[PDB]
C-alpha cells in the first residue's frame, strides 16, 4: 500500500507497539509479581494488562491494515479479536478513570479514604470496570462478522449502528473525559492550600499531560463517529475520513502505549523496580 | 476441663429419623473439626462424619451419607449430626471426638462419652487377627493389625492409629501415626510395622489396660476401622 | 559510686585470669571441624533436586 | 454501504 | 494428599484471619507522641480521651487515631525508632511552661531521622498562658540569647514556632504547630485537622500526582 | 576510687598483652590452602507469604521443619518450612515485637519487644489454643531477645543494658545477667546450652555462665552495635554482626577475633549472622537488602542471597542444616538452598 494515510498509520501502530509491548511488560512484570498489590498499585497493574492486551492484539491492526483486504481469520476469529481489542481499549480507558478518581477521593474525602480505601474496595470496583468494559463490547461481539467485498473475503459490518456508537462514544469520550477534568481540576484547586500551594505547578504538568495525551489519543477516534453518521464514504470528505480512519485506530492505541509511561512510570516506586528488575 | 458431652440420642422406629447434638467446653471448638463415631451394640467402630474446623469439608461413608447431615453451632460449641430413614443397622452408639490437623498434631485426641441409639467396596479394609487374646497382668501382648493398601504415604507419614475401649469406657487414642503416644497415654505402648502390616505392643501389661483395641487407617476417608482386638484378662 | 568500678575491676581480673590458647590451634580447630562435617552441609555442597525436601 | 475498511479496534 | 489436605485448610483459614486484621489495622492512624519529661504528653493523652509503650486508642470524627507514647524506653532511640515507620505523623509536645533547647534537640533528631523523611511532625505549644506569664518576668532571651526582639507573648509564640519550623532541612514534609493552653477540648480537633491534610499529602505522593 | 580506674587500664592491658602473646598466627593465614568454597548460588526454594508487615525475627524449631516468624502487625506465625502451611497464628499482646523464640521441645514460643515483657506462648495446650503460659515481666526496657534452654529455663536480653535468665514455669527471674553498658540487642546460646553470649550496643560482646552467673570472656572487636551474634557450629567460636558493616569470628578459646570480615563494596550494617552446619559458611544479612555468604574460613565473599526489597531483619539455618531462612522488612520469609 501506498496510500499517504495508511503509510503513516502504519508507521506509528508498529511505533506504538515497539514502545507499549516493552512498556506494559515491563509495568506488568513490576506491578504484578515484583511490587505489592496495595491500591496504589492494583489501578496500574489492572491498567497494563489492558494496555498490554491491545499491544498484543496490535499486530493484528498491522496486518489488517497492511493487506488492505481480505481476512486471514475465522468468522469467530474476527468476532473475537476485535472484541480483545476494544474491551482492552476501554478497559485502559476506564482505568484511567478510576485512577483519576481515586486521586480526587483521597483529597476529597481523606477520613473516608482511611476507612474503606482497601485492596478488598479497588479489586471489587477493578471488576466492576472489567464488566462495564465487557458490556460495551458485546454490541460488538455480536455483530462483528465477515464480509465478500472483494475476491477474497475481508471482515466487515454495518438506527442499529447509530445505537452502539453513540453510546459508546458518550461512555468512553464525555464521561472519562468530564471525570478526569472535574478530578484533576479539584485537585489541581486543592493544591493551593496549606503545604500543596509549592506543588501546584508540578500537580498541574502532571494533571494536563496525562489528560491532553489522553485527549489527542482519542478525540479524532471519537469525533470520526458522529462525522460519520453526519456524512457518508464515497464522498470526498467520507473516504478521506474512511482513509484517515487507520490513523485514528493508531493514536488510539498510541494511548496504551503511552499509558504505562504515563502512570506507572510516572510514578517512583514503579521507575525504581523497573530499573531495578531490567 | 476437657468435655465432650453426646445428646438426643434414644429409642425410634424402623425408617424414623432423629437429631444429635455433642456439647464441648473447656476447648477451642471453634478450631478443631470433629468427628461422629458409630458402634453397634456388639461390634467394632465405624466413622460416621466428620465436621472440618470453619465447615468447609465434610465427609461421609457410604453406608451413612445421603441419609445423615451434619452441622456445627460454632458459637454454642456444638456440633450437630441429624440422621434420617433409620435402618436397623443404624442401632449403634454414636461417640463425638475432635481433631485438629497440624504438624504435629494428634487428631480423635478426646471422645465424647457416646450416645446411645435404638431402632425398635474398593476403598481401604483393615483386619485384625487377634479378635480375642487370653493375657495377663505382667505380661506382654502384640495386637496385630493389617490393611488393604499401604498406610504409608509419600510424605513420610504413616496413618495408623490405636484405640482402646476399655470395658464401659470412651475410646481412647493411644498410638497415633503408628509410633507417636498420645497425650497421657503411659510409656508402655510402643506402635511398629510399615507398609500394609501393623502391630502395637503392651509391655508390662496392667489390668488398667484391659479391653477391646481398635486400629484405623487415617490415609483416607472413609477412615474405615478394624474389627479390633478383644485382648481379655 | 565505688561498687560500680568495683565490679568492673572484678571482671577484668576474672576475665584476665582465664585460660587461653594459641590463635593457630584455634584456627586449626576450626578447619578440622570444617574439613569433618563437609559433607553433611547441604548448604556447602549442594544437594540433589531427587533428595532434597526443597526440591 | 458505510461499512468499508475499518482498522478494527472500532 | 490425606489428612495434610487439612492441615492445608487450617493455613488458608488463618491466613484469612491474617489478611482480615491486616485489614482492620491498616485503617487505625498511627501517631507518635514525642517530647522532653514531663513536656505534656500525660496531659494531652488525657484530655484526648482514652510500661514500655502505652497505646492511646480513641475515635473522633469516624477515625480512629493510636497515639503511641513511648516515654517509657530509657534506652537508644535508634535501636528501635524503626518500628514507628509509618505513623502517619509525629505530634510533637513542646512544654513552654519554662526552659527547651533538649526539646529543640529531639525535635532536628526526629524530623531529620532517615526513617521519618516523609513523616509530618504536628506540633504542639503547649501551656501557652503560663509561656505568657513567664514573658512577662522571665524574657525569652534566658532560652535563646540570639533572640532579637520585643519581648511579648504574641512575639515569642511565633519565634518559637519559626524557630521550631527550621529544623525541617528537608522540604518534603510539612510541620504543624498550633498553640494549646492544655484546658482546652479543641486539641483533638486541630490534631483530626492536621492528620486529614497529612493524609491527603499522603496519598498523593503514593498516586504519584505530588 | 582513682585506683580503681588505674586497675581497670592494667588490667585491660594485661588482657591485651595475653593476647599479643597468644596472636602466635591468624585464621587467615593458616587456612589459605584450603580450596575455594566455589560460586555458592543458592536459590529461593519457597517465599512465605504471610505477614503483612516488617518481620522481626525468625527462629527454628528443633525438627528442623518449623519457623516461628515475628512481625510488628502483631502476630506470631508457626511456618512449615517444607510447605510453607502456617500452622498457628498467634495475635500478641503488644504489637511491637522485635524477638521470637522456639522451644528446643516444640512446646513453647516466646515473644517480647518494646513491652518490656518477654512472653511465653503453650503451642500444644490441650484446649487447643494457643494459650500464654506465662509473662515474664520484670525488664525495665524493651525484651531484645529470647532463647530457650528447655521448657522452663529461658534466657532473655533487653534494652535495659542485662540479661536475665527465667524460670517459664513460675516467672522469676532465676539469675540476672549485668556488665552490659550498652543496649543487649543480641543472644545466642551455646549448643549445648551451658553459657551464652551476647551482643550489646557498647560495641562488645559478652560470655555468660547460665549456671555461675560470672561473665568470664568479653570481646571488643567492632566499633559499632553488634546487631548479631552466633555460635560456631562446635560451639567454641561465635560470628559477632555489628552495623559497622563487619562480620568478626571470634573464638572462645583463643579469646579474641580469629578472622575480620569485611569488603569496602558493602557499606551497610549487619542485621544477622548465621553459620552453616559445617562451619563453612556465615550467611550474614545486611541492610542492603541482600545477604552475603562469606567463606567463614578463606573470609572471601562467596555468594549473595540477594532477592529481598527491603533490609533483612534475620537469618537462620535449620538445624541439620538442609536451608537457610532469611526474613526481612518487606514482610517475606524466603527459604534458601
Amino acid at each position: 500500500w501506498n496510500e499517504p494515510p495508511v503509510i503513516l498509520s502504519m508507521v506509528i501502530l508498529s511505533l506504538t507497539f515497539l514502545l507499549g509491548l516493552p512498556g506494559n511488560g515491563l509495568v506488568l512484570w513490576v506491578a504484578g509479581l515484583k511490587m505489592q498489590r496495595t491500591v496504589n498499585t492494583i489501578w496500574f497493574l489492572h491498567l497494563t494488562l489492558a494496555d498490554l492486551l491491545c499491544c498484543l492484539s496490535l499486530p493484528f491492526s498491522l496486518a489488517h491494515l497492511a493487506l488492505q483486504g481480505q481476512w486471514p481469520y475465522g468468522r469467530f476469529l474476527c468476532k473475537l479479536i476485535p472484541s480483545i481489542i476494544v474491551l482492552n481499549m476501554f478497559a485502559s480507558v476506564f482505568l484511567l478513570t478510576a485512577i483519576s478518581l481515586d486521586r480526587c477521593l483521597v483529597v476529597f474525602k481523606p477520613i473516608w479514604c482511611q476507612n474503606h480505601r482497601n485492596v478488598g474496595m479497588a479489586c471489587s470496583i477493578c471488576g466492576c470496570i472489567w464488566v462495564v468494559a465487557f458490556v460495551m463490547c458485546i454490541p460488538v461481539f455480536v455483530y462483528r462478522e465477515i464480509f465478500t467485498t472483494d475476491n477474497h473475503n475481508r471482515c466487515g459490518y454495518k438506527t442499529p449502528l447509530v445505537a452502539i456508537t453513540i453510546t459508546r462514544l458518550v461512555v468512553g469520550f464525555l464521561l472519562p473525559s468530564v471525570i478526569m477534568i472535574a478530578c484533576y481540576s479539584f485537585i489541581v484547586f486543592r493544591m493551593q492550600r496549606g503545604r500543596f500551594a509549592k506543588s501546584q505547578s508540578k500537580t498541574f504538568r502532571v494533571a494536563v499531560v496525562v489528560v491532553a495525551v489522553f485527549l489527542v489519543c482519542w478525540t479524532p477516534y471519537h469525533i470520526f463517529g458522529v462525522l460519520s453518521l453526519l456524512t457518508d464514504p464515497e464522498t470526498p470528505l467520507g473516504k478521506t475520513l474512511m482513509s484517515w480512519d487507520h490513523v485514528c485506530i493508531a493514536l488510539a492505541s498510541a494511548n496504551s502505549c503511552f499509558n504505562p509511561f504515563l502512570y506507572a512510570l510516572l510514578g517512583k516506586d514503579f521507575r525504581k523496580k523497573a530499573r531495578q528488575s531490567i | 476441663d476437657v468435655q465432650l458431652v453426646e445428646s438426643g440420642g434414644g429409642l425410634v422406629q424402623p425408617g424414623g429419623s432423629r437429631k444429635l447434638s455433642c456439647s464441648a467446653s473447656g476447648f477451642a471448638f471453634s478450631s478443631f473439626g470433629m468427628h461422629w463415631v458409630r458402634q453397634a451394640p456388639e461390634k467394632g467402630l465405624e466413622w460416621v462424619a466428620y465436621i472440618s474446623s470453619g465447615s468447609g469439608t465434610i465427609y461421609y461413608a457410604d453406608t451413612v451419607k445421603g441419609r445423615f447431615t451434619i452441622s456445627r453451632d460454632d458459637p454454642k460449641n456444638t456440633l450437630f449430626l441429624q440422621m434420617t430413614s433409620l435402618r436397623s443397622e443404624d442401632t449403634a452408639m454414636y461417640y463425638c471426638v475432635r481433631s485438629i490437623y497440624y504438624y504435629g498434631s494428634s487428631p480423635f485426641d478426646f471422645w465424647g462419652q457416646g450416645t446411645t441409639l435404638t431402632v425398635s467396596g474398593s476403598d481401604i479394609v483393615m483386619t485384625q487377627a487377634t479378635s480375642s487374646v487370653p493375657v495377663t497382668p505382667g505380661e506382654s501382648v502384640s495386637i496385630s493389625c493389617r490393611s488393604s493398601k499401604s498406610l504409608l504415604h509419600s510424605n513420610g507419614n504413616t496413618y495408623l492409629y490405636w484405640f482402646l475401649q476399655r470395658p464401659g469406657q470412651s475410646p481412647q487414642l493411644l498410638i497415633y501415626r503408628m509410633s507417636n503416644l498420645a497425650s497421657g497415654v503411659p510409656d508402655r505402648f510402643s506402635g511398629s510395622g510399615s507398609g500394609t502390616a501393623f502391630t502395637l505392643t503392651i509391655s508390662r501389661l496392667e489390668a488398667e489396660d484391659v479391653g477391646v483395641y481398635y486400629c484405623m487407617q487415617h490415609l483416607e476417608y472413609p477412615l474405615t476401622f478394624g474389627a479390633g482386638t478383644k485382648l481379655e484378662l | 559510686s565505688i561498687a560500680q568500678a568495683r565490679k568492673l575491676v572484678e571482671q577484668l581480673k576474672m576475665e584476665a585470669n582465664i585460660d587461653r590458647i594459641k590463635v593457630s590451634k584455634a584456627a586449626a580447630d576450626l578447619m578440622a571441624y570444617c574439613e569433618a562435617h563437609a559433607k553433611e552441609d547441604p548448604l556447602l555442597t549442594p544437594v540433589p533436586a531427587s533428595e532434597n525436601p526443597f526440591r | 454501504y458505510r461499512a468499508s475498511k475499518l482498522g478494527l479496534a472500532r | 494428599s490425606a489428612e495434610e489436605r487439612a492441615a492445608l485448610e487450617r493455613s488458608k483459614a488463618i491466613e484469612k484471619n491474617l489478611k482480615e486484621d491486616g485489614i482492620s489495622a491498616a485503617k487505625d492512624v498511627k501517631l507518635l507522641l514525642l517530647g522532653a519529661d514531663n513536656s505534656g504528653k500525660s496531659t494531652i493523652v488525657k484530655q484526648m480521651k482514652i510500661t514500655g509503650i502505652v497505646e492511646t486508642h480513641f475515635t473522633f470524627k469516624n477515625l480512629h487515631f493510636r497515639l503511641f507514647d513511648v516515654g517509657g524506653q530509657r534506652s537508644e532511640r535508634k535501636k528501635w525508632i524503626h518500628c514507628f515507620e509509618d505513623v502517619t505523623a509525629i505530634i510533637f509536645c513542646v512544654d513552654l511552661s519554662d526552659y527547651m533547647h533538649e526539646s529543640l534537640m529531639l525535635f532536628d533528631s526526629i524530623c531529620n531521622n532517615k526513617f521519618f523523611i516523609d513523616t509530618s511532625i504536628i506540633l504542639f505549644l503547649n501551656k501557652k498562658d503560663l509561656f505568657g506569664e513567664k514573658i512577662k518576668k522571665s524574657p525569652l532571651t534566658i532560652c535563646f540569647p540570639e533572640y532579637t526582639g520585643p519581648n511579648t507573648y504574641e512575639d515569642a509564640a511565633a519565634y518559637i514556632q519559626a524557630q521550631f519550623e527550621s529544623k525541617n532541612r528537608s522540604p518534603n514534609k510539612e510541620i504543624y504547630c498550633h498553640m494549646t493552653c492544655a484546658t482546652d477540648t479543641n486539641n483533638a480537633q486541630v490534631i483530626f485537622d492536621a492528620v486529614t491534610d497529612i493524609i491527603i499529602a499522603n496519598n498523593l505522593r503514593g498516586c504519584g500526582l505530588y | 576510687l582513682d585506683q580503681l580506674r588505674q586497675e581497670a587500664e592494667q588490667l585491660k592491658n594485661q588482657i591485651r598483652d595475653a593476647r599479643k602473646a597468644c596472636a602466635d598466627a591468624t585464621l587467615s593465614q593458616i587456612t589459605n590452602n584450603i580450596d575455594p568454597v566455589g560460586r555458592i548460588q543458592m536459590r529461593t526454594r519457597r517465599t512465605l507469604r504471610g505477614h503483612l508487615a516488617k518481620i522481626y525475627a525468625m527462629h527454628w524449631g528443633t525438627d528442623s521443619r518449623l519457623l516461628v516468624s515475628a512481625s510488628q502487625d502483631g502476630k506470631l506465625i508457626i511456618w512449615d518450612s517444607y510447605t510453607t502451611n502456617k500452622v498457628h497464628a498467634i495475635p500478641l499482646r503488644s504489637s511491637w515485637v522485635m524477638t521470637c523464640a522456639y522451644a528446643p521441645s516444640g512446646n513453647y514460643v516466646a515473644c517480647g519487644g518494646l513491652d518490656n515483657i518477654c512472653s511465653i506462648y503453650n503451642l500444644k495446650t490441650r484446649e487447643g489454643n494457643v494459650r500464654v503460659s506465662r509473662e515474664l515481666a520484670g525488664h525495665t526496657g524493651y525484651l531484645s531477645c529470647c532463647r530457650f534452654l528447655d521448657d522452663n529455663q529461658i534466657v532473655t536480653s533487653s534494652g535495659d543494658t542485662t540479661c536475665a535468665l527465667w524460670d517459664i514455669e513460675t516467672g522469676q527471674q532465676t539469675t540476672t545477667f549485668t556488665g552490659h553498658t550498652g543496649d543487649v540487642m543480641s543472644l545466642s546460646l551455646a549448643p549445648d546450652t551451658r553459657l551464652f553470649v551476647s551482643g550489646a550496643c557498647d560495641a562488645s560482646a559478652k560470655l555468660w555462665d547460665v549456671r555461675e552467673g560470672m561473665c568470664r570472656q568479653t570481646f571488643t572487636g567492632h566499633e559499632s552495635d553488634i546487631n548479631a551474634i552466633c555460635f560456631f557450629p562446635n560451639g567454641n567460636a561465635f560470628a559477632t554482626g555489628s552495623d559497622d558493616a563487619t562480620c568478626r569470628l571470634f573464638d572462645l578459646r583463643a579469646d579474641q577475633e580469629l578472622m575480620t570480615y569485611s569488603h569496602d563494596n558493602i557499606i551497610c550494617g549487619i542485621t544477622s549472622v548465621s553459620f552453616s552446619k559445617s562451619g563453612r559458611l556465615l550467611l550474614a544479612g545486611y541492610d542492603d537488602f541482600n545477604c552475603n555468604v562469606w567463606d567463614a574460613l578463606k573470609a572471601d565473599r562467596a555468594g549473595v542471597l540477594a532477592g529481598h526489597d527491603n533490609r533483612v531483619s534475620c537469618l537462620g539455618v535449620t538445624d541439620d542444616g538442609m536451608a537457610v531462612a532469611t526474613g526481612s522488612w518487606d514482610s517475606f520469609l524466603k527459604i534458601w538452598n
